[PDB]
């Protein structure tokens, strides 16, 4: 997916191109480089004017703080935000999927496979050291448990208990569950 | 002509002109750069030709370490069968594998290669599969068997030869200069150096002086020299050889035996009299070596320092000391002795 | 410009490397003019030897190496048997056109490729690989056709 | 089609000034030898050298060739290179009409020394900290009969004659007595020591001290 | 492997040893084949009329070890009967080949693999004939030696070990490579039919 | 540790059944054989299987014994344990009642030229279709069967195993 | 799977090459290093300490060694009172070689296959003109050893192990029974095969030919 | 004005596979697909999912038709449910066949079951492709 | 069997001289030395080199053994077996008809602040001193002839050796003398 | 080690660690259980070791009941010359040729601020205590000894003796 598509009068890249017209496409698992990029997108476009912006996601999943951090970015912009799935939304990346535009503007693709899990964390040290990030660990997970709620509709003490493990959906079972608004179709 | 600049580089100068160049391993980016190429070349006219030029090893390093795939090569053949304009595909260096059906395969009669280049032939080889099981190695072969039958239809269209003669010929590697090529039906023609090149060279090399004397002609004498010299010994070889089998046939009509009317009766009624056939059952004769020839004097050498022997006979009964065990070894009426 | 120039120093190159750019410059119509600077190892002797006659030039203080074929090989018997052969028939083109660019008989090509054989600009224009010392008016002379 | 034609500074100062650095320097006709005398030095130094012998219009204009190279051998005393990558980047300077100025910033080693020596008398230029050192040729380990290790000896000795021929051209010395004295052991060279046996000539134009301009203020 | 798994099998392999039974298993290395040479020897020595069983279940091997065994086997004294359990394969199916005539056996259910020798050539075209003349002689003279032990002729010989040429131990007694089979009677199923 | 229990003549066949291992298995079978024709050998079963050729080498071996060889299950018997262990004396196969026991066809590989893929093929299915006769014959079950329950990875407890013909007795019946 | 011993089992029941060496047989195996010529020396001289006048049966099985452990190896040979009795198993290449050659002439043997060597001493040069002259004197150093050893026990002359190791030169038993390396081959019983070479050795004197190549080995295809 | 996709792919994840099919469903203007030397299960999925009609295969390309793959790791139920999501997935792969073969479901799944080969005529027989160049 | 040698009073030193190969062969020769007082011992060298501080520290073994201590060189002695092959009592080191004798000067560095690489520098400056002294004085050679001598890179033959002062005897009455 | 072990010959051999000082240790103490009275003599050729390992043999050297005789064969360096050097006063041997070092400790160190400075002033303490220890062995000053041991101090064993490490030669 390489070649540069033209544009008003030269050759520009295409996601280059994508962006010129307030569309980013998150292609990659959300590790602090990707993120940092779409953060800084998203920054700059929510600079040139207040549109919108569309995100299409492909994202097989990612680290937490990143995606904090690029959901923080979203809200924190004027221009509203809608978020498409080409493709798949796993993990963070499915917690993106619940980040933008929450009146119905959250589409997927008819094949589209949606996950969401709590979120993962690894540390070790002194004893009081684990207990601090376990403290920080935990607060994550409500965190995103809190916003995973209010974004789907489902009660708080219900996504804790089904997030737990993984959960997969179709996206007739995510209309279903309050994850996404519409599967786009030919259209 | 200002409009087009020079072209930025070197591949969009040849490009520009309608030459394709194929020089490295069939990998999967050269293969999709190939293909999008052929098809824009068919794109600006499918009447005007197009040169491939192949210097190339095929899907695999020469080292014989795999790195594409047998299909890399399906592909880019399949698609200069699609392209319906003129392909002629000239060899330089190395055509091996698929490389060397690309080179077969473009139009016939315009097939070439340089005078040294080097066209190699051999059986695709598979990375190793990694303990599967029973099934999926029956089926991995027969994925390989199918790719294997795809080379050896292509390369069939390609050269003109049977399908089994060139698979008996391609399970071993087969290396072929473009005369042997040219022979087996690689190619149609071998690009001759420049005859106004050749010439100048030899005028130059002839009028400086330095063909005469640079130390040339004292080595070419030597060489010359040697050549005869072994030429000469192998003959004397030849001679010694001749001398043993006549040496054989001198203590062989010494016999007694009922086993040639046996091999009389083997054979058939049309050989009931000796009737050869045509076949490398060949009998060279010796014995009709009356050469007679009063030109090829013996050169000044004494061989008159060979001692006299004792001029020993054969029709004795001594024998030598030796074991047998078979009793029908009967005295012959020459060999007393037998 | 009616010369292609080709400028050697490089030390070594798989010997069909060098054939075919010897087969190359043998080829195209136009001249050509190759100096070796330094070293011109294998290939580059094949490239070197490739040249217009009479237009090989090469420095005073460069060096030419000439080293039969050298390869690599495994596999079943009769893999390293054919293999082998072709080696052989590699190690006869190179004595041929070593033979042929220089007009030293195969014999003497061939007993000079039994090792690693370093030659200095004298021998190498004696040996025949070159035919002239490169002063500076030489390539005066080329940079001058190459901006006339 | 046109046979572009590359201008040259003298009606090429309406064009701008060039985008990067190294186009500069090659501009101000400074050949900036930076890196150990590997066959991609080499490949760039010839390249430059026939842009700059290219059309000069009076080719008067001397070239710099400032050292930052332990020429031909490693850090650790053993070649990383050949010596026929020196004779080739001698060679293609020697092809060209100017006077050729040479300089060392830091270090010139081991066949930057004799290439240092071998630029114009009287321009031999140096930091006044440069370390100059001047160690006998070196080959790489290869493998074989007593044939090939003699063999590998007459070309080091060929190597060897060759710098002592430079430097004894530059040093004005006897040629055995540069071989001797430069090339028979690793030996070091301070700016004065180097002066003192003709490596090198001056510093480098107008080099002044700090505290020297400020006791002059 | 496991220390104590080798300590238990050299333990068998000393009881083996006492009943004149040598092994040849695993890759036949120098050293299998050095030790393999004295241990025959050391049965030369201690008895030079009782028959030695050599239990061969290899996977391939040196050909210049396989050969160092292979002439002490029918150098020394007493007949060298090889036996194949599990796989002789392209260095033991030789040696098994070697077995004295007439005392070559094969469990049922063993596999045979004779081949042509791999190797390697490396160097210049000079250094690479050599190679290949040593590669090309150890073929030449395995497969005239699998001619004299099978019966078979050398173009026979030499056309089925191109590649390799596996074969059950009942192919082997019809080729002429082992010369009998070891098993017991079993009980013939009756079917209702 | 084990070599006391080789005195009793009881042979463990546990871990990978590789070269090595096989070897040993084999060499410990032959002597048990030479020491007393007519005592039972015991082998004891606990490994995830291993190399085809080294699998029917001590299956050879221990076909060829004049004594009964009683064979027993503790854990896993998979893809050379499990036919080694119905390759017991009938009757005589046991298994502990937790014991895991996979069919699985033969696993074999292939690298190389056409050829060299042809002939390990090649081999590999000779091997399936000896397997597959050797495992009904003592299964007495249609070999039609076992081709479709060895064509993956089938574990059965004591009790599927029992039914389907691979042991004879569970140790703590049911 | 490294290895598995017998043991003899007398009354001991030790190491059977223990067992070997005491009943005065040696083992060589792979290269000579230094402490495989360490050890070759102690155990001739142990051998000469128990019994000095029975013989020593050295079997070589052994793909080289370093050049100064092989001489080592052979002036110990050489130095000792009983005759050393020198047999050539599997390989022999080129440093063994000579280890087969220093054998009490008479009692040098080769097993019918094995396959002997001959190389010039290969050696390495490294860094600057001296460290190169060094390596040159060296290696002609070992060349004039080994050349005058070979000289010694083959009785050749110094141009006809010119020839003999200008490169690496296999032999069979019978060119080195025809050279003088080895004294008997030891056969099968009653093995008499003739290798590939000294089938070629019949053509190039015009014994067979293509037409009547004999009851030998097929070398047309060469 | 119709993308007009060129295949040669020995291998890929299938789930990119049915990524790509939906990507070229998603565009109204028809698709033609044309396979050259090999289309494998990833590439198998966007040969079927050009344009019913303007399919097409070369007579030397093969098809390889196959199910998911997947590693798995954790805990008995992550295992588990792991395991569900993989049979998914080749419910849904079956499906996406199903629409471009006409063919039963249950039996596309046997043959996804191992790896299937199909030759060109196979491959227009079975109904991935329309037509052979 | 080096348990029989041992008992004959003959100590191997073979292979790389290291730390603990030189406090094994210290212990052979003070148990030979404690035991037996009045009997020679007979050392063979065939080393390739070694530490100069494990050199020195079987030099040192060597030079309290009452018992007389013959040195027997076969093959190679590089650098510090021959040094000690030249520390056996004089008069009685032998060596091969053809084994190759080298002497050479140790090689070394240093790293980090130069203050160690000054003190580096002074401790190999000491070990070619202390060798080059104690070699000057069994050669019975001129202490400058000893120290240029060492610094070259060369074998030699053992002819070129016993003319030179380090060794005494051949074993072969130099009737294998080969060049 | 073993033949050595019987001769009541403990071996203080290369750069010290804490397996090498658990060996030691165990020797020691059982050599100790074995006779309280007939004395112990090792040999030192070690090139440095850990500290804290150093000062466990110390320390086991120190009260056990037999005197520990140090002979130093090859080497002794700023842990094993300490070692050496507390040997039973009239009992610390070298050979003829031995080289003799002393040292400042060495040691990494990671974490906070805290932490480190505490590894630090634990450094501190290991120097502290070493100085001491050294200036109660030869006689010489806290100053003297801690300018020796604070660059590199090679020395030869006539001086060791003149500086108090080492009581006599082997020259016997």
């Amino acid at each position: 997916c390489r070649p540069p598509g033209q544009r008003q009068s030269e050759w520009v890249d295409l996601w280059e191109a994508y962006t010129y017209q307030k569309v980013v496409f998150i292609k990659e698992a959300i590790t602090e480089d990707v993120a940092n990029n779409m953060i800084a997108l998203t920054l700059y476009l929510d600079s040139l004017d207040q549109k919108r912006i569309y995100y299409w996601l492909n994202v097989p999943g990612g680290d937490v703080v990143p995606t904090l951090a690029l959901y923080d970015t979203m809200q924190y912009v004027r221009s509203k935000t809608a978020t498409v799935c080409y493709g798949l939304c796993l993990g963070m990346g499915g917690f993106l999927l619940t980040a933008g535009g929450e009146k119905g503007y959250r589409f997927a693709m008819p094949h589209s496979i949606l996950m969401m899990h709590h979120p993962s964390g690894a540390s070790r040290g002194q004893a009081s050291e684990m207990h601090i990030e376990s403290r920080e660990l935990v607060r994550m997970r409500d965190y995103l448990s809190l916003l995973t709620s209010n974004a789907t509709g489902q009660p708080y003490d219900r996504v804790i208990r089904e997030l737990s493990r993984n959960k997969w959906m179709d996206p007739k079972q995510a209309i279903e569950y309050g994850m996404i608004d519409k599967v786009l179709t030919t259209p | 002509d200002r409009r087009k600049p020079p072209p930025p580089d070197l591949p969009s100068l040849l490009f520009d002109q309608r030459i394709v160049y194929l020089g490295m391993p069939l990998v999967p980016a050269v293969t999709e750069l190939m293909v999008a190429e052929l098809l824009y070349l068919e794109k600006q006219g499918a009447t005007l030709p197009i040169e491939m030029l192949i210097n190339s090893s095929g899907t695999t390093r020469q080292d014989g370490e795999i790195l594409s795939f047998d299909s890399e090569g399906v592909a880019l053949t399949s698609t200069m069968g699609f392209i319906k304009n003129p392909i002629s595909t000239v060899n330089m260096g190395l055509a091996v594998g698929w490389s060397c059906v690309v080179l077969s395969f473009g139009r016939k009669g315009w097939r070439k290669s340089l005078p040294h280049s080097l066209a190699m032939i051999q059986q695709p080889r598979v990375p190793p599969t990694g303990q599967r099981q029973a099934i999926e190695v029956h089926i991995k072969w027969r994925e390989v068997l199918d790719y294997k039958r795809e080379l050896l239809r292509m390369f069939s269209l390609g050269t003109g030869l049977p399908v089994d003669k060139l698979d008996a010929d391609m399970q071993r590697p087969l290396y072929m200069r473009p005369q042997d090529a040219l022979e087996y039906g690689i190619i149609d023609e071998i690009i001759e150096p420049n005859e106004d090149k050749a010439e100048k060279a030899a005028q130059y090399w002839i009028r400086s002086g330095r063909a005469e004397s640079e130390g040339r002609l004292e080595q070419w004498q030597e060489y010359l020299s040697l050549q005869e010299e072994y030429a000469l010994k192998d003959s004397f070889r030849k001679v010694m050889t001749q001398d043993l089998r006549a040496a054989y046939r001198d203590t062989s009509s010494k016999l007694l035996k009922n086993s040639s009317r046996n091999m009389e009766q083997v054979q058939e009624f049309k050989e009931r009299l000796p009737d050869d056939m045509l076949t490398e059952n060949d009998e060279v004769r010796l014995p009709f070596s009356r050469d007679g020839v009063k030109l090829a004097i013996l050169n000044a050498e004494c061989y008159a320092e060979r001692n006299i022997a004792r001029q020993v006979a054969a029709n004795k009964v001594s024998v030598p000391d030796k074991w047998r065990a078979a009793y029908a070894a009967r005295p012959a009426p020459a060999a007393p002795a037998a | 410009s009616k010369k292609v120039f080709m400028i050697i120093n490089s030390f070594g190159g798989s010997v069909g490397n060098g054939i075919t750019v010897h087969d190359a410059l043998q080829f195209i119509k136009a001249g050509s003019l190759t100096l070796a600077l330094g070293v011109a190892a294998s290939a580059a002797s094949l490239a070197l030897a490739g040249g217009t006659i009479g237009e090989r030039y090469v420095t005073e203080g460069c060096h030419t190496m000439i080293h039969q074929p050298e390869g690599g090989l495994n596999g079943q018997a009769s893999d390293i048997w054919i293999d082998s052969q072709e080696i052989m028939k590699i190690r006869l083109d190179v004595a041929e056109i070593y033979s042929l660019s220089t007009y030293r008989p195969r014999h003497k090509i061939l007993r000079d490729l039994d090792r690693d054989f370093y030659l200095t600009a004298m021998e190498t224009i004696y040996y025949g690989l070159a035919d002239e010392i490169a002063t500076n008016e030489v390539m005066h002379s080329i940079v001058e056709m190459t901006n006339q | 089609y046109p046979e572009g034609r590359p201008l040259f500074l003298p009606e090429a100062e309406r064009f701008g000034n060039p985008p990067d650095l190294p186009s500069l320097l090659l501009q101000q006709r400074v050949i900036y030898i930076s890196m150990p005398f590997l066959p991609s030095v080499t490949e760039l130094v010839v390249a430059q050298c026939y842009y700059l012998d290219f059309d000069d219009r009076n080719r008067q204009r001397p070239i710099y060739v400032y050292l930052n190279s332990t020429g031909c051998i490693n850090d650790k005393g053993q070649a990383i290179s050949a010596d026929n990558e020196f004779y080739a980047i001698w060679a293609a300077l020697g092809f060209t009409r100017a006077p050729l100025y040479t300089g060392v910033t830091w270090k010139a080693q081991n066949q930057a020394a004799v290439l240092l020596s071998a630029g114009q008398k009287g321009h031999r230029y140096s930091f006044p900290h440069a370390k100059i050192s001047t160690a006998p040729p070196v080959m790489n380990r290869v493998f074989g009969q007593a044939v090939d290790a003699q063999l590998q000896a007459n070309e080091l000795d060929y190597a060897t004659k060759y710098y002592a021929a430079i430097l004894a051209r530059s040093t004005g010395k006897d040629l055995e007595t540069c071989q001797k004295q430069y090339l028979s052991r690793k030996r070091y060279f301070s700016v004065k020591e180097a002066y003192e046996e003709g490596l090198v000539d001056k510093l480098v134009p107008g080099f002044m001290l700090n505290r020297f301009r400020k006791m002059q203020k | 492997p496991n220390p104590l798994v080798i300590e238990r099998f050299q333990g068998v392999v000393s009881q083996l040893f006492q009943q004149r039974i040598v092994r040849l298993g695993g890759a036949v290395d120098d050293d299998m084949a050095n030790l393999l040479v004295a241990q025959l020897l050391y049965l030369d020595s201690v008895d030079n009329k009782r028959d030695i069983t050599m239990y061969v279940n290899s996977p391939g091997g040196s050909v210049t070890a396989g050969m160092a065994v292979f002439d002490t086997m029918r150098h020394i004294r007493p007949d060298v009967s090889t036996c194949c359990i599990g796989l002789a394969a392209s260095m033991g199916a030789f040696i098994l080949a070697s077995g004295q005539a007439g005392k070559r056996y094969s469990l049922p259910n063993s596999r045979i693999m004779i081949h042509q020798p791999l190797g390697g050539a490396q160097g210049q075209a000079t250094d690479i004939e050599i190679q290949a003349n040593e590669i090309l002689h150890h073929k030449l003279t395995l497969n005239g030696y699998l001619a004299q032990f099978t019966g078979q002729s050398m173009e026979t010989i030499t056309k089925d070990t191109d590649r390799d040429f596996f074969m059950s131990p009942q192919e082997a007694i019809e080729y002429g490579l082992v010369d009998a089979i070891i098993s017991k009677p079993q009980m013939l199923q009756s079917r209702e039919v | 540790p084990f070599g006391l229990l080789l005195r009793q003549r009881i042979v463990f066949l546990g871990g990978e059944v590789e070269d090595f291992g096989a070897d040993a298995i084999i060499s410990q079978l032959l002597l048990l054989d030479s020491q007393d024709p007519t005592k039972d050998i015991k082998i004891f079963i606990n490994s995830p299987g291993g190399s085809v050729t080294a699998g029917m080498g001590i299956y050879d071996a221990m076909m060829l014994c004049r004594a009964d060889v009683n064979t027993y299950c503790f854990g896993l018997a998979a893809s050379m344990g499990a036919f080694l262990l119905g390759a017991g004396k009938r009757g005589k196969r046991n298994s502990m009642p937790n014991s895991r026991i996979m069919i699985h066809q033969p696993l074999g590989g292939a690298s190389g030229q056409a050829v060299d893929i042809e002939i390990q093929a090649k081999e590999i299915m000779y091997h399936k279709a000896n397997l597959n006769r050797i495992m009904a014959d003592y299964c007495q079950q249609p070999l039609s069967k076992i081709e479709e329950d060895t064509d993956r990875d089938r574990y059965m407890s004591p009790l599927e195993a029992k039914e389907y013909g691979l042991i004879d007795h569970i140790i703590g019946g049911e | 799977p490294d290895i598995q011993i017998g043991h003899g089992e007398d009354a001991i029941e030790m190491d059977l090459y223990r067992y070997l060496l005491s009943n005065r047989i040696i083992f060589i195996g792979g290269y000579i290093n230094d402490k495989m010529a360490t050890q070759i020396v102690g155990s001739l001289m142990a051998l000469e300490a128990v019994d000095e006048n029975e013989d020593i049966r050295i079997y070589i099985n052994s793909p080289g060694g370093q050049p100064y452990s092989v001489l080592g190896v052979v002036d110990a040979m050489q130095s000792i009172k009983p005759d050393v009795q020198t047999v050539a198993l599997g390989a022999c290449y080129s440093y063994a070689s000579l280890v087969v050659a220093a054998g009490t002439k008479g009692k040098r043997y080769a097993m019918k296959n094995t396959r002997l060597m001959m190389t010039q001493p290969m050696g390495g040069s490294q860094g600057d003109i001296y460290q190169i002259k060094a390596t040159v004197e060296e290696l002609n150093a070992l060349y004039q050893i080994f050349s005058r050893y070979y000289m010694k026990f083959t009785g050749m002359n110094q141009d006809q192990i010119e020839q003999a190791t200008c490169r690496d030169h296999f032999m069979t038993p019978e060119q080195a029974k025809l050279e003088g390396l080895i004294d008997e081959i030891i056969r099968g019983k009653g093995d008499y095969t003739v290798p590939p070479a000294i089938v070629r050795q019949f053509r190039e004197v015009g014994l067979v030919d293509d037409l009547t190549p004999g009851p030998f080995l097929k070398v047309d295809c060469n």
